[PDB]
DNA sequence: CTCGTAGAGTCCGTGTCA
């Protein structure tokens, strides 16, 4: 994973 | 000679003939906007481009089309003056014709039904005035041009810093007009990595795989082949003699039983030549030579059918044996070398992790959008949209041209999206540069930098708006119904209007106009800029972009640039420079034939100019254009040197084409150091117009062009004779040659009286001609601010002396006489505007009543019955301009006032006094008052009177114009009615009206008379309509901001005199501050008793090499001597003959010049007029690099009976004793910069304080304190001044109780303080406690 | 460039020469504009580091110091002893080249008179107290600091000297931006220091030390130049 | 605070607190509503992100102000930075009893004197003039003294000349490279608007008369005046603090 | 949250597709949330509806007439007394941030709650004078005056 | 001589000033 901090990406995943 | 030129002729030094004349100075702006509107048939630059780019709009196969047809521009609601006064923008409505086509489902496509909706309104586009400015919100603005890097492909080096081991790391880049950036770069290991615009690094082979490419295809593309075969043994390798160059022989290179080369010796030139001559193609080598190769194409066993050998792996003995036993006889190996063909793509493939197209696409998608799952369709769509989507990507026409020429192609036309071929070419070129073939390109070259103007920017904003509207329309039509909707509700002008307004109103390139001088405006309009959107930044510029590239010669001025943080990022335009059709700057050069310098001009850009050899401007020629001296100095490729006479290709067109207008207005520029020339060029813009500006005695000849090209002066459109002149109007009776068949008409010019500029200066035009005087086309009829007879005049020329005077000119300071102030030489008029707004408050509305509380008749003497100051009243600081009262209540007085009112019984009023008053220290005269009242409110008496005056003035103006035009048309009617039967008696006797009434018995003239009567009635009706429109416009309502009921604006005229502390400067970068005003009888005087106006220090010249001022002083002295001679000759009225002879002798007075003056002038009228104009001094002209010389100045001094040395004996006014060491006296042209001391002095003791941090409100509009920084704290700590510092940062600024106690103590006469604690510390404690931290004050 | 500007400002400069000079003009302007900010930052850091140093004592009664000698590079002198030792206070009594006599007593502010007396004789090296070797903790003492001041006397007690030092160092910041043989420039004796050499058959001394220096002692015992002789050098005398 | 014309201005901390409170309330409602796990987890993540933005902004997503692209100002951004409280309000505050003007030559002065315009002196010394007027019986109440000063009567000028006798002032030039950029002089009232500076102190100040400006401060307390007269006077600073060489040489 | 409410309040007997019902509830919830918690100074939902209708009508007038809609014309076109329109126009702003560049907007905000030092000095002088005058008077009369 | 640490090379990146 890219270790992104965006909650949007986590919720979409 | 033109009349304006023949009134006063400027004696002109200068030997170089002129072939090309200065062009229109404001051409770039006008051309850009014209191209922007430019209704043209072909789809190109303009609004047509955007309309054809967006439309037609197609639905999701919905069988409906919305197709563009045409467009037009309406007429502005308000003109420039109305917009300026009201406070709105000056623009025109955009009306576009749209046609909607709908198809039925489903059958062959056809015109089911088309609704031709007409004139859909789409926002407004601001218009450009006649001079190149915009009126956005009642304020003039200028849209400066931008210098930005052009689209294309550029190769850099990044030499040096990388790894601190040399080994420069090359790279490339592709920059589109609109889209993402591609990039390639090398690394310390020599691996080609590719980066998306700014994302993470990646091997270069991922992209190649993503383009549907395989390892074999890549190897074939980026490498060559080597042939191997086994002629039954010993690897009879197929050799090429050419490839053997640059290597050491490893075996016995022999053929045909002959050993051309033997093992143990490296290949040499002779060996290669012998192999070429002997035609040896095949040799024999052991397996050792082939053990180190790399196989291109995979190899598999035919018998077994297994992938024994794949592509791109290092070979081995076992692999060779396997391939040989498997029947393989030919093997291909990449031709690799350590000098010419490095193994870069092979290494990238080895390190590349991906193997197939899908893996590469997944990798790209993950890199671009990390953290989300990848999919085949999503990755494919992303890759297609990134670089190969015409909607999200477009390079340019110019971008495509640059990209093609960089790759050495013969076609400069292509598509707006990349392709596999372009990427392959870029990669190949980068690899070739890495291998040692080719050269990188420098960024600062002006062949790589492009210039943008207003039209392009406005078109881009319009395109953005259209794109948004088109997307919205697509969505609405797809989702919404398509059976009855008319195409007037699916398109909204809101987005286009928003985009255009955002660009024009709130942008870094739309700048508040500079209006100090005509010169300031001219230089503002011709300005380049590297900042702004899409450009660099002040703090991230560097030392290599703020530098004078050699390509600037003839295109950008090298000595005019700001001296602050943004130095080298402005680069005012040159004099002869233009803009290419692609946006590149070009300059003119004279075409040179075999040996004859022709007179045909060719415009060349940097790329073209680099090749040819260009001669110099100051190259002697002899009446056939033959270079007199054989070795002519030229410059060919970024360098200069001597060249043969019959080897030059071009020649400079003029000696002025290296500088701008501002730097071309400086005489004797070649004698001034560069720094001081830059300072003078920057300062000459800031001069403020004086009460009467006369002229420069020593000029250069660029004054007339600057004065005329600027729109301050009034210039005759057609020739004629002046029919009526006044301080507010000029009427010209056009010649019989220039009048059209009908509408004989007359020219009327309305002058601009005292108005205000952006900088609060005065703008005033005054007549320049007299009654019954001829005028020709292009003449000047009215002077603007700071011009005289059509010439520019920014300052005034004074009598100066260079000597020290008792330390009153110690530093750059100056000593001025009293006769300079008595004669009002440097007096200026400034106009201010003040406003008083009546708002609505919760308690109640405000009032503009004239009955103010607790104020006597003294303050209300100048207020009329309505409560507004009179016109013409002379007010002083602290006076009341407009009265006003605000409601109030519940004062809540403390017991003491209760007792006081009980004893005295004085009532407490409920209305506060909030009237408008003149600022302290300023006194002037009221010259204009305006009143704006919100719609739906009663108008007071003053407003009604003002509007009645306005209506009467408008009617009078229209009537006067109609009567002038009616006199003209009566002359026309006399001319016409003379024909068709000539009746001299009837015309004189018959009244003008009766002329049209009469008609012939029967002829076409009867119909013509009927038509004339009908047209006269129509003209009467249309004039009535104009009057009604004017009246309705004057009487309509006002659209004001919410909460305002009335607005009153007052204009005060202030006259500023000269005083110590004011700043004066010359044209050679010599500044100073006036130090004293000396009496007339204390100034030094010469033998004749005439004092000296100003005294300057001699110590400023030697340390600052600006020798131009001394030459200017000498030449001014000579000119004034000639003028004095003429004046003395004229006072005793000798005769016309003596004046003619002397003036002719003065005009000749040269060494091979090109003046060529009379005798051809009028007998005595013209000569006497010229003498009267010259009696104050003969003007001189000195071009920049072709001016006067010392010998000519000495001759001019000798003719005027002056000491050729330039120095005279002076005496001391206070003693009568004569100074030793004769002094240098002359005339110099001095300016008055707008650094007035009345705008600088400031002081406070107490006042308002901030809200969050209770500190004084620093500034100037409010009192504000002087900031006490940390450097001053260190300075006070260096001493032992603890108490001063403590009071400085405790009681003076921030501690409230300390402030009050200190004030009371000072009043009471006790100088003591109680420090306390500042408020900022408490604020900091609370803020830090708002976090999780816990900070407290201990005690022990 | 390979060709210079052969004209001056009394005469005229043609287009090419003036265009050439513009380069240096603009470069100098930019360089000054940036050096100002660099100097400002450096002075801020300097003030930050040592802003709490004050003279909190009168005399720590120490005996150490720094041995002050004139700095002579090659055959030239760049800094005399008078400027180096003027204002300091001696740590140990200074003895003249003729021993058994105390030219100056122990710690005493060396003002102009003492400097003139020293220069009268052939004093070459004098030891003076320095603030780097002060015994006072949480500050420095007046004797170990010295005299230098806008005043001419010794330093007072309670003075903030760190800020003064930082400001003094930072103020002039904006103004900043073969040989096989050695030949003497003055007559005198030749002194060898830290030298180990052997004479060859031909009659020369073989430099057998990697840290050999060549001195110059005059008739007054004052060195006039300093040269370093690398290992393996031919000796003349 | 409300602005003139019905407009309002507020701090970003207000909107940050509003966001935090709203998300906390929504999370509480969801918990009380027995929502699925995913919704509760997302609400918790949103609350944590809001708290992090409120405390220290620009670490995760740099939330920008509504209707604008500028990022919000976090609590940590107020304390720190070159424009924070520590460096902008705790060491560089504005002060009262001060002014500035353009400097001139004034070659007739003495080494301890300067030239101060009458208007600047009057407006700087107002309170002293009020006190003197009340003391001398010319004005019964402070309002009468204020009116007299505003009318600019001759007695006012005499009182000012009496109150400015031996009161030194401090003159400062913009770049204070060393402690010689501030010195104390004895004002001499003149007519005009430019400050006259002794020629010998220009080198120490690094000042030239081509548009330079200078500021003047008035020491109030008695110890402040004594310090100005005994430590900062122009006749007390003749040698360079960097080296004992004089700094008042003729230029 | 709205979809949870809809699923809780769903009946499959009618046979309609759940999409429309869920969309109805979700849209209602989203609109209510935007109305309630979208502004620093919250305003009632009916005011939001009035503002939206006014904006739509103004857009229609601007498109049809070309030049611009004036408040009076938007008055007669609507069916209100032309003053509520002005109030709704005035009540349609949002607070500004104090860090807007110009220096910053927050540096020009004056404190209007402070009392001038001259006022304090005047009050002190008045207090002293009143005390002196009261002391001048008699005992009982002065005491009564103070008490009153 | 294999394989474990553990130095030590690397190095890529987050950070902090101007
Ligand atoms: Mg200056
Ligand atoms: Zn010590």
């Amino acid at each position: 994973i890219g270790r992104t901090t965006d909650p949007v990406r986590m919720y979409m995943r | 000679y033109s009349y304006t030129e023949k009134k006063r002729i400027r004696k002109d030094f200068g030997k170089r003939p002129q072939v090309l004349d200065v062009p229109y100075l404001l051409s770039i702006q006008l051309d850009s906007f014209q191209k922007f509107i430019e209704q043209d048939p072909e789809g190109q630059y303009g609004l047509e481009a955007a309309f054809r780019s967006v439309f037609p709009i197609q639905s999701y196969s919905g069988n409906s089309e919305l197709q563009y047809v045409s467009y037009r521009l309406g007429e502005p609601v308000f003109d420039v003056q109305e917009c300026q006064i009201r406070g709105v923008t000056y623009s025109a409505p955009l009306r576009v014709k749209l046609r909607l086509v709908i198809y039925e489902r489903e059958a062959p496509e056809g015109t089911v039904k088309d609704i031709k909706e007409q004139e859909v309104y789409m926002g407004e586009i601001p218009l450009m005035t006649d001079n190149g400015t915009f009126v956005i919100n009642g304020t003039e603005r200028v849209i400066v041009s931008q210098l930005h890097r052009s689209p294309g492909v550029f190769f850099d080096s990044d030499k040096g810093k990388t790894h601190s081991s040399g080994k420069v790391l090359y790279n490339a880049r592709i920059i589109p007009y609109r889209g993402s950036w591609l990039d390639f770069e090398f690394d310390p290991k020599d691996n080609l990595f590719v980066r998306i615009d700014r994302r993470r690094k990646l091997p270069a082979t991922i992209i190649l795989r993503a383009l549907n490419y395989t390892t074999e295809q890549i190897l074939d593309l980026f490498f060559e082949k080597v042939i191997f075969e086994i002629r039954d043994n010993k690897l009879q390798m197929e050799l090429v003699p050419e490839r053997l160059r640059g290597e050491t022989a490893s075996f016995d290179i022999e053929a045909n039983g002959k050993v051309y080369v033997e093992k143990g010796r490296r290949i040499t030139a002779r060996h290669i030549r012998q192999l070429e001559k002997d035609d040896v193609k095949l040799i024999e080598v052991p397996v050792e030579y082939i053990a180190g190769k790399v196989v291109a194409k995979d190899y598999i066993d035919e018998s077994t059918g297994e992938l024994i050998c794949a592509a791109n792996m290092e070979l081995s003995l076992d692999l060779l044996a396997k391939l040989s036993q498997s029947g393989h006889k030919r093997i291909e190996t990449l031709f690799t070398n350590d000098l010419d063909h490095g193994p870069y793509i092979s290494e990238t493939l080895r390190v590349d992790p991906t193997n197939d197209r899908l893996s590469a696409l997944v990798e790209i998608y993950r890199m671009m959008r990390p953290g989300e799952p990848p999919t085949r369709e999503a990755a494919e769509s992303l890759f297609e949209n990134l670089f190969f989507s015409e909607d999200r990507y477009d390079l340019s026409a110019v971008g495509r041209m640059k990209f093609n020429r960089s790759l050495l192609r013969e076609e400069i036309e292509g598509s707006g999206i990349l392709s596999k071929d372009d990427i392959i070419d870029v990669m190949k070129k980068l690899i070739d540069i890495r291998n040692g073939k080719g050269e990188v390109d420098d960024i600062d070259h002006l062949g790589n930098r492009r210039i943008r103007s207003v039209g392009e920017m406005a078109e881009n904003q319009f395109r953005v708006g259209l794109v948004r509207v088109e997307r919205a329309v697509k969505e609405r039509l797809s989702l919404g119904d398509l059976d009855t909707l008319m195409p007037q509700d699916m398109i909204n002008a809101k987005p286009i209007s928003a985009a255009v307004k955002e660009f024009f109103g709130s942008s870094q390139l739309s700048q508040f106009m500079d209006q100090n001088n005509p010169l300031s405006e001219i230089t503002h309009k011709r300005r380049i800029s590297a900042l702004g959107p899409g450009g660099l930044t002040r703090e991230r510029a560097g030392f290599e972009v703020r530098d004078v590239h050699p390509t600037h010669y003839g295109r950008v001025c090298p000595i005019e640039t700001p001296e602050g943080p943004n130095i080298g990022l402005i680069n005012s335009l040159s004099v002869y420079a233009q803009t290419n059709e692609y946006g590149f700057l070009e300059t003119p050069y004279r075409k040179v034939t075999d040996g004859v310098v022709t007179d045909e001009i060719h415009y060349l850009s940097a790329i073209e100019e680099g090749n040819y050899v260009i001669a110099q401007a100051n190259s002697n020629l002899d009446e056939e254009g033959h270079f007199v001296e054989d070795l002519v100095t030229c410059r060919s490729k970024g360098e200069s040197s001597l060249f043969s006479r019959d080897q030059v290709d071009y020649m400079d067109v003029s000696t002025q084409q290296v500088v701008s207008v501002g730097a071309s207005l400086i005489p004797f520029l070649e004698h001034d150091d560069a720094n001081r020339a830059l300072m003078g060029a920057n300062m000459q813009r800031q001069a403020v117009p004086t009460l009467r500006a006369d002229k420069p005695l020593v000029g250069t000849g660029m004054e007339r062009a600057v004065a005329v090209d600027s729109g301050v002066t009034a210039v005759a459109k057609r020739g004629g004779v002046v029919q009526y002149v006044d301080a507010s109007r000029i009427v010209i009776k056009v010649n019989e040659d220039e009048m059209y068949p009908g509408e004989a008409g007359i020219d009327i010019y309305n002058l601009t009286k005292y108005t205000r500029s952006n900088q609060n200066t005065c703008i005033n035009q005054m007549p320049c001609v007299s009654l019954g005087e001829p005028v020709e086309r292009g003449d000047v009829l009215a002077d603007g601010p700071s011009t005289d007879l059509g010439e520019l005049a920014l300052g005034q020329n004074m009598r100066v002396a260079f000597m020290p005077w008792n330390g009153y000119n110690f530093e750059d300071s100056i000593l001025v006489s009293e006769r300079v102030v008595q004669e009002d030489r440097f007096t200026t008029i400034h106009i201010q505007e003040l406003a008083c707004v009546s708002r609505d408050t919760k308690l109640g509305p405000e009032e503009i009543t004239a009955d103010i509380p607790n104020v006597g008749e003294a303050a209300l003497s100048k207020l009329d019955e309505s409560g507004i100051v009179y016109i013409g009243a002379e007010v002083t600081g602290g006076d009341i301009l407009v009265g006003k009262v605000t409601p109030k209540g519940e004062t809540q007085l403390t017991p003491e006032e209760k007792l006081l009112r009980a004893i005295f019984g004085e009532k407490a009023s409920d209305v506060k006094d909030s009237s408008l008053r003149v600022p302290n220290g300023v006194s002037g005269t009221v010259i204009d008052v305006q009143v704006f009242t919100r719609d739906g409110v009663e108008k007071d008496k003053r407003a009604l009177e003002i509007e009645e005056m306005q209506l009467k003035q408008a009617k009078k103006d229209l009537s006067e114009e109609l009567q002038i035009l009616e006199a003209g048309l009566f002359s026309r009617i006399r001319a016409v009615l003379v024909a068709g039967g000539v009746e001299a008696e009837k015309l004189d006797k018959l009244p003008r009206d009766r002329w049209l009434e009469l008609g012939l018995t029967d002829e076409e003239k009867q119909n013509q008379l009927e038509q004339l009567a009908e047209q006269y009635d129509e003209l009467k009706h249309e004039f009535e309509k104009k009057l009604e429109a004017k009246r309705r416009k004057i009487t309509q309502g006002d659209d004001l901001a919410p909460g305002v009921l009335k607005i009153v604006k007052v204009y005060l005229a202030v006259k500023r005199r000269i005083q110590p502390g004011d700043k004066m400067a010359g044209r050679h970068g010599n500044k100073g501050v006036i130090s004293k005003i000396n009496p007339i009888e204390d100034m030094p005087y010469d033998e004749n008793g005439t004092p000296v106006d100003i005294v300057l220090n001699p110590l400023g010249v030697p340390s600052r090499m600006n020798i131009g001022q001394i030459l200017e002083t000498h030449l001014g002295m000579a000119a004034k001597g000639i003028g004095d001679k003429i004046n003395a000759m004229l006072k005793q009225q000798q005769e016309v003959a003596k004046l003619r002879e002397f003036i002719q002798r003065a005009y000749d007075l040269g060494a091979d010049v090109r003046q060529k003056v009379d005798l051809s002038t009028f007998s005595d009228e013209e000569v006497m007029r010229l003498a009267e104009n010259l009696r104050k001094g003969m003007p001189i002209a000195t071009p920049v690099f072709d001016g006067a010389k010392e010998a000519e100045i000495k001759e001019l001094l000798k003719l005027g009976d002056l000491p050729t040395s330039g120095q005279i004996r002076l005496y001391d006014g206070r003693t009568g004793e004569q100074f030793e060491r004769p002094v240098t006296v002359g005339y110099m042209y001095m300016l008055k910069l707008n650094h007035l001391v009345d705008d600088k002095m400031h002081a406070r003791s107490t006042g308002s304080y901030s809200l969050v941090t209770q500190q004084p409100l620093g500034g100037k509009a409010q009192f504000g304190g002087q900031r006490f920084g940390e450097m001053e704290v260190w300075a006070l700590e260096a001493y032992g001044a603890a108490y001063t510092l403590q009071e400085m940062l405790t009681v003076k600024s921030d501690d409230v109780n300390g402030r009050t106690k200190m004030y009371k103590n000072i009043v009471d006469g006790n100088h003591q303080m109680e420090p306390g604690m500042p408020e900022s510390f408490n604020v900091l404690l609370k803020e830090i406690r708002s976090l999780g931290i816990n900070i407290e004050l201990e005690d022990e | 460039i390979e060709t210079p500007i052969t004209a001056n400002f009394r005469e005229g400069l043609n287009v090419l020469q003036y265009f050439i000079s513009t380069h240096g003009a603009r470069k100098g302007l930019a360089d000054t504009a940036l050096k100002t900010a660099n100097s400002g930052y450096l002075t801020r850091r300097l003030v930050d580091v040592a802003q709490d140093l004050v003279v909190t004592e009168d005399d720590c009664g120490t005996h150490e110091g720094i041995m002050m000698t004139p700095v002579i590079e090659g055959g030239d002198v760049k800094e005399p002893l008078r400027d180096r030792v003027l204002g300091r206070v001696t740590a140990e009594d200074v003895l003249k080249p003729g021993t058994a006599d105390i030219l100056v007593p122990r710690n005493t502010l060396l003002h102009e008179q003492w400097c003139d007396l020293l220069e009268e004789n052939s004093v070459d090296a004098v030891k003076v107290r320095s603030v780097v070797s002060c015994d006072t903790d949480f500050g420095v003492c007046a004797h170990c600091y010295g005299r230098d001041l806008a005043r001419g006397h010794i330093i007072n007690k309670g003075e903030a000297i760190g800020v003064i030092a930082a400001q003094s160092i930072g103020e002039p910041g904006t103004q900043l931006t073969a040989e096989s043989s050695i030949q003497v420039k003055n007559k005198g004796s030749i002194k060898l220091s830290n030298v180990k050499s052997v004479v060859n058959s031909s009659g020369k001394l073989v430099i057998t030390s990697r840290n050999t220096e060549l001195k110059l002692i005059d008739e007054f015992g004052r060195t006039k130049e300093s040269y370093k002789v690398p290992y393996g050098a031919v000796l003349a005398k | 605070v409300p602005l003139d014309g019905g407009r309002f201005a507020t701090s970003d901390l207000n909107d940050l607190y509003r966001r935090v409170i709203n998300r906390n309330n929504r999370l509480k409602r969801l918990l009380d509503l027995a929502a699925p796990d995913i919704i509760v987890r997302n609400e918790k993540r949103m609350l944590q992100e809001a708290v992090d933005a409120l405390l220290d902004n620009g670490r995760r997503g740099r939330a920008i102000t509504g209707s604008n692209k500028r990022p919000l100002k976090s609590l940590a951004d107020m304390i720190k930075g070159k424009q924070g409280r520590f460096r902008q309000n705790l060491l560089g505050k504005r002060v009262d009893y001060s002014g500035r003007s353009v400097i001139t030559v004034g070659p007739y002065l003495r080494l301890h004197q300067c030239g101060l315009p009458k208007k600047m002196a009057l407006e700087l010394f107002k309170p002293f003039i009020y006190g003197k007027l009340e003391l001398r019986g010319l004005a019964t109440t402070i309002k009468a003294a204020k009116k007299m000063v505003e009318r600019e009567e001759a007695v006012v000028w005499d009182i000012l000349d009496e109150v400015i006798r031996e009161h030194p002032v401090l003159l400062n030039r913009a770049p204070t490279l060393h402690r010689l950029g501030i010195q104390a002089f004895e004002p001499v009232l003149i007519e005009g608007k430019a400050i006259q500076l002794h020629p010998l102190v220009c080198a120490a100040y690094n000042a030239d008369f081509d548009g330079d400006q200078m500021a003047v401060h008035v020491p109030l307390t008695l110890e402040a005046q004594l310090e100005a007269r005994a430590l900062m006077m122009s006749t007390n600073n003749i040698l360079s603090p960097a080296n004992g060489e004089p700094i008042i040489v003729p230029s | 949250i709205g979809l949870m409410k809809a699923v809780d309040k769903f009946e499959y007997r009618r046979g309609y597709k759940f999409s429309t019902y869920a969309t109805w509830w979700i849209r209602q919830a989203i609109t209510r949330s935007i109305a309630d918690q979208a502004r620093t100074i919250r305003i009632p939902v009916h005011m939001i509806e009035t503002i939206n209708k006014l904006n739509r009508i103004s857009r229609q007038m601007l498109q049809e007439m070309g030049r611009e809609p004036t408040p009076e014309e938007l008055a007669e076109r609507m069916l209100m007394p032309e003053d509520k329109i002005r109030k709704v126009l005035k009540i349609a702003k949002e607070p500004i941030s104090m860090e807007t560049p110009i220096s910053h907007l927050g540096d020009f905000i004056e404190d209007t709650t402070l009392e001038l030092p001259l006022d304090s000095a005047t009050t002190e002088s008045l207090r002293a004078a009143t005390h002196d005058v009261l002391a001048g008077l008699t005992a009982r009369e002065a005491k009564v005056l103070r008490m009153r």
